[PDB]
C-alpha cells in the first residue's frame, strides 16, 4: 500500500484523504502553534527516513511519539511528491501572476478561479493545511513561524514550473511564489 | 583574487548569523529563513587580498531542487550544523557530506559547529536532556571532520563571536590551495 508518488484522485476513495496524512496534519494543527520555528527547523533524515518507509508500508504508526519537526518534514515530502505538485504545475504561470492583480479582493477572485480547476482532493487537502498554517502563524509572538516565514518553508513543495523546465525558472519566481502562499495563509478564511 | 564560498547545512542552524557577523560585524535579531542571497567579504589572508563571495543557501529539504544552482565553480564549502543539534550533525553525513561530495568533488570542507555559546546552556541542555540528547561535543565535530574527509573543523559563535574571524581565515586558505 504505497503512499507517496501518486495522485491525490488516485490515493483517495471519492475524494477522501488517507488517514496518515489527515494525522499528520491533526498533530501538526495541535502541537505546531507551540512549536518554535515549526516548518523551518530541520527534522533528523533518518528518522524522517523511517517514518516514512513505514507510511509507505501501509505500516502501523504512533505519531503522538513521533517528533513534530519530522511529522513537519514527512507532510512535506509527501506534497513534494504528488506528481505535478498539489497547485498544478500547468497553472505555474497564473499563480505567479495573481500578486500583480490589483486589490485584495481582485487576488482572491483569481486564486478562487485556479482552485476550480484543482482536482478536488487536492483542494480538500489543500483546506486542512492551509487551515493549519494560519492556525500556525496566529502565534507567531511565541512560535516566530510568520506567514512569511511559513510560506518561504513551504512554498517549493507546493508549486513548482514544468518538469521540462530548468531550476532557473523556479529561481526566478520563487520569491513571488512565497509571497503568493504567504497571501494565503493569511487570507485562507476568505478563499477556502 | 577572487574565490567562492557557500555554506549549507541545516535549516536555523545559524548559516546567515555567521556571514552577517563576518561581514557588517553584528548579530541580527530577526528570525527569517533565507533562499537564495549573496554577499562579499574582503579578506587578506597570507599576503594576498582575496575577494571572497559568500553564497547563502536556504537549509530546508524543500529547497533541494534549486540549491545546486550555486554549486558551480565553488572554492570551498562551509558545511554547519548546530552545537545545541545532535540531529544537524547526524544530518552532515546523511545528507550534507552526499549532496556537496556530488555537485562539489575535490571542493575542501570546512566542517563548522555553530552556536557554541549554547553548549552549556540550562534551558538548551535540559530540552535535549528530556529527548535522551545532548549538545554536541567537541570530540564528536573533530571525529565528524574526519570521518567526511574535511579540510578541518570550527566551532564559532556568531551570537558572542567566538570563531567567527577564524572560520573565514581558515575558509579562505583551503580556498587558496
Ligand atoms: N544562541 C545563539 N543563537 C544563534 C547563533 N547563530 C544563530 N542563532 C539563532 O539561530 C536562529 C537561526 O539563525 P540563522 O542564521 O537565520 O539560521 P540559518 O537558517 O542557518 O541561516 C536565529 O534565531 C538566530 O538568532 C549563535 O551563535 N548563538
Ligand atoms: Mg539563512
Amino acid at each position: 500500500g504505497q503512499l507517496f508518488g501518486i495522485s491525490l484522485p488516485n490515493i483517495c476513495e471519492n475524494d477522501n484523504l488517507p488517514k496518515p496524512v489527515l494525522d499528520m496534519l491533526f498533530f501538526l494543527n495541535q502541537k505546531g502553534p507551540l512549536t518554535k520555528g515549526i516548518f523551518r527547523q530541520s527534522a533528523n533524515v533518518k528518522s524522517c527516513r523511517e517514518l516514512k518507509e513505514k507510511l509507505n508500508s501501509g505500516v502501523e504508526v504512533h505519531l503522538d511519539c513521533e517528533s513534530i519537526f519530522v511529522i513537519a518534514s514527512v507532510l512535506k515530502d509527501f506534497l513534494r511528491n504528488i506528481p505535478g505538485s498539489i497547485f498544478s504545475s500547468d497553472l505555474y504561470d497564473h499563480w505567479v501572476s495573481v500578486m500583480d492583480q490589483g486589490n485584495d479582493e481582485e487576488k482572491i477572485n483569481t486564486v478562487q478561479r485556479l482552485l476550480d480547476q484543482l482536482p478536488r482532493a487536492n483542494v480538500v487537502l489543500l483546506r486542512y493545511l492551509f487551515g493549519v498554517l494560519h492556525n500556525i502563524e496566529q502565534h507567531s509572538s511565541s512560535n516566530q513561524m510568520t506567514a512569511f516565514n511559513l510560506a518561504v518553508c513551504v512554498a517549493p513543495s507546493i508549486l513548482w514550473p514544468p518538469a521540462s523546465s530548468s531550476p532557473e525558472l523556479e529561481n526566478e519566481f520563487t520569491k513571488k511564489v512565497s509571497l503568493l502562499i504567504q497571501f494565503l495563509i493569511e487570507n485562507c478564511l476568505r478563499i477556502f | 583574487i577572487r574565490k567562492k564560498l557557500v555554506i549549507v547545512g541545516d535549516g536555523a542552524c545559524g548559516k546567515t548569523c555567521l556571514l552577517i557577523v563576518n561581514s557588517k560585524d553584528q548579530f541580527p535579531e530577526v528570525y527569517v529563513p533565507t533562499v537564495f542571497e549573496n554577499y562579499v567579504a574582503d579578506i587578506e589572508v597570507d599576503g594576498k587580498q582575496v575577494e571572497l563571495a559568500l553564497w547563502d543557501t536556504a537549509g530546508q529539504e524543500d529547497y533541494d531542487r534549486l540549491r545546486p544552482l550555486s554549486y558551480p565553480d565553488t572554492d570551498v564549502i562551509l558545511m554547519c550544523f548546530s552545537i545545541d543539534s545532535p540531529d544537524s550533525l547526524e544530518n552532515i553525513p546523511e545528507k550534507w557530506t552526499p549532496e556537496v561530495k556530488h555537485f562539489c568533488p575535490n571542493v575542501p570542507i570546512i566542517l563548522v559547529g555553530n552556536k557554541k555559546d549554547l553548549r552549556n546552556d540550562e534551558h538548551t541542555r535540559r530540552e535535549l536532556a528530556k529527548m535522551k540528547q545532548e549538545p554536541v561535543k567537541p570530540e564528536e565535530g573533530r571525529d565528524m571532520a574526519n570521518r567526511i574527509g574535511a579540510f578541518g573543523y570550527m566551532e564559532c559563535s556568531a551570537k558572542t563571536k567566538d570563531g567567527v574571524r577564524e572560520v573565514f581565515e581558515m575558509a579562505t586558505r583551503a580556498a587558496l590551495q
